[PDB]
């Protein structure tokens, strides 16, 4: 999965 | 609300220690009450009620992507019959996610945002707003689907238009609401693109006002930059 | 019980898509449901039930663990006074804690450990009476707190007394067993040497019965016999 | 802390 915040 | 009758310093210093002992679900409750006092929240404040839910419905998210995975296996071919309860079990931990959405949506809702006069807070609530509605659509497959996804996209927009005008581009709220963003474009509105280009031109603006920074500053600023490139050699 | 309404097997099948998507506290409610059917457990739905509730009350104690340490150092010389909010929460995460042995406790002896007549059964449900007292014993401050201690040692006894005349001193079950009645020797009785002396003698018996054991039950017995090699390092 | 199971 790709990073968020 | 049971934290009703607690004092709002007592409810934010009990969150404090919950983070300490990563009791995440008591952390999102604390903060909630101390949200429901009416006043409005601090920089600090407004870090520990997304720290709370994040971690709440991150865990909630990753429980439904293995049941959902379950599911999707049970209905291929050749695969053995095995009654409802996987389906019923999933649903169960999607309904407690889309709570726990309803819950942060509420507070932003009622009434955090229409309270939020500086930048650097509405900018916050609106990824807040944004990010809630894009966990909603990750589950969504009714009728509903394609307003959760604008509604997440409206917030997301407005937050964005917000920060482009009234922060500067290492700003790390500016830089956390264009990575999220992005993702929203990515994994939800079927953009890569368009997740592709806003991760480019923001880490690219952001480079180049690094030079305006303290060291801390750009500590800050370049740990999300990362995360930007991380996801676009993710995607490239 | 809110469970009441469920299938024992679609109990049994949801307790292990609750393990795999790490949610504990509902794998924990799936196997008390389970278990007020009132049937007796298989092998696979015992360790079902320990699994599901050593991860509940495991990350209570650690949490416990991090707001207890923070109320010692208030209570230190020097340290300035911030009001109640750390006994409190700290009291909180005790009392749930509390709750959750107390239901285990509930659950053996309303009706499992009666029922068990089988070895592997017995020893088991006896050594989770043990650990679910060493557990209340250890954050146990008031007039009942030897009766704690010893409701632990009496059912470990109990199981140990079993599982020497029953059972192979390569057993898991045995070894667990004897593994956690050597920590609450050490860490609750107050009893260092009977905790070495146990996990020693354990060690050393096991060693000379591996010879009787296939490759797979020779893996398994070993596993455990390494955590009492682990606990007398540390000891020694 | 020691190893339990
Ligand atoms: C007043 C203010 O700016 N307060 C907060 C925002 C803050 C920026 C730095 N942060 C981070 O770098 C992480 N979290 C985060 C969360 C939300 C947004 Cl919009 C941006 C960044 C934490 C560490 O991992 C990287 C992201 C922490 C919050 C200081
Ligand atoms: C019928 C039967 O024996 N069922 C279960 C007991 C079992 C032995 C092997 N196990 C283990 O080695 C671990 N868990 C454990 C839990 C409780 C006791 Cl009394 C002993 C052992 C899991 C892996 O880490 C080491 C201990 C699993 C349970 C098979
Ligand atoms: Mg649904
Ligand atoms: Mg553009
Ligand atoms: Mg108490
Ligand atoms: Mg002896």
């Amino acid at each position: 999965f790709p990073a968020t915040v | 609300g049971a934290m009703g009758s607690m004092e709002r310093a007592s409810l934010i210093q009990k969150a404090k220690l919950a983070e300490q002992a990563e009791r995440y679900e008591d952390m999102a409750a604390f903060m909630k009450g101390a949200v429901e006092k009416g006043e409005e929240l601090s920089c600090e404040e407004r870090n520990l009620l997304s720290v709370a839910y994040k971690n709440v419905v991150g865990g909630q998210r990753a429980a439904w992507r293995v049941l959902s995975s379950i599911e999707q296996k049970s209905n291929e071919e050749g695969s053995e019959e095995k009654g409802p309860e996987v389906r019923e079990y999933r649903e169960k931990v999607e309904t407690e996610l889309q709570g726990v959405c309803d819950t942060v949506l509420g507070l932003l809702d009622s009434h955090l945002i229409k309270e939020a006069g500086d930048a650097e807070s509405r900018v916050f609530y609106l990824k807040m707003k944004g990010d809630y509605y894009r966990y909603l659509a990750e589950v969504a497959t009714g009728d509903d689907k394609k307003r959760i996804i604008d509604s997440a996209r409206s917030a997301y927009q407005e937050a964005m238009d917000i920060s482009k005008k009234e922060m500067p581009p290492t700003n790390p709220i500016r830089l956390g609401l264009a990575l999220n963003f992005s993702v929203f474009h990515y994994e939800i509105a079927n953009s890569p693109e368009e997740a592709i280009s806003l991760a480019k031109t923001t880490f690219d603006e952001a480079m180049a006002d690094l030079h305006t920074l303290s060291e801390d500053s750009y500590k800050d600023s370049t740990l999300i930059m990362q995360l930007l490139r991380d996801n676009l050699t993710l995607w490239t």
